[PDB]
């Protein structure tokens, strides 16, 4: 947990919680 | 959770990349 990998985590479900919720979005609606 | 990180970044990693890789093409004109 340690700010070691606590701190990039952060980076990775960021953007993919954004993504995650848009693609069906993306592929079902165009 | 230091153990947890080690899993929660494979965890990420593995779902970040899949989407990253899908909405890249999904979201082209969009």
């Amino acid at each position: 947990e340690v700010q070691a990998l606590k701190k990039r985590v952060q980076a990775l479900k960021a953007r993919n919680y954004a993504l995650k919720q848009k693609v069906q979005a993306l592929r079902h609606k165009g | 959770e230091v153990a947890q990180l080690e899993k929660e970044v494979a965890q990420l990693e593995a779902e970040n990349y899949q989407l990253e890789q899908e909405v890249a093409q999904l979201e082209h004109e969009g």
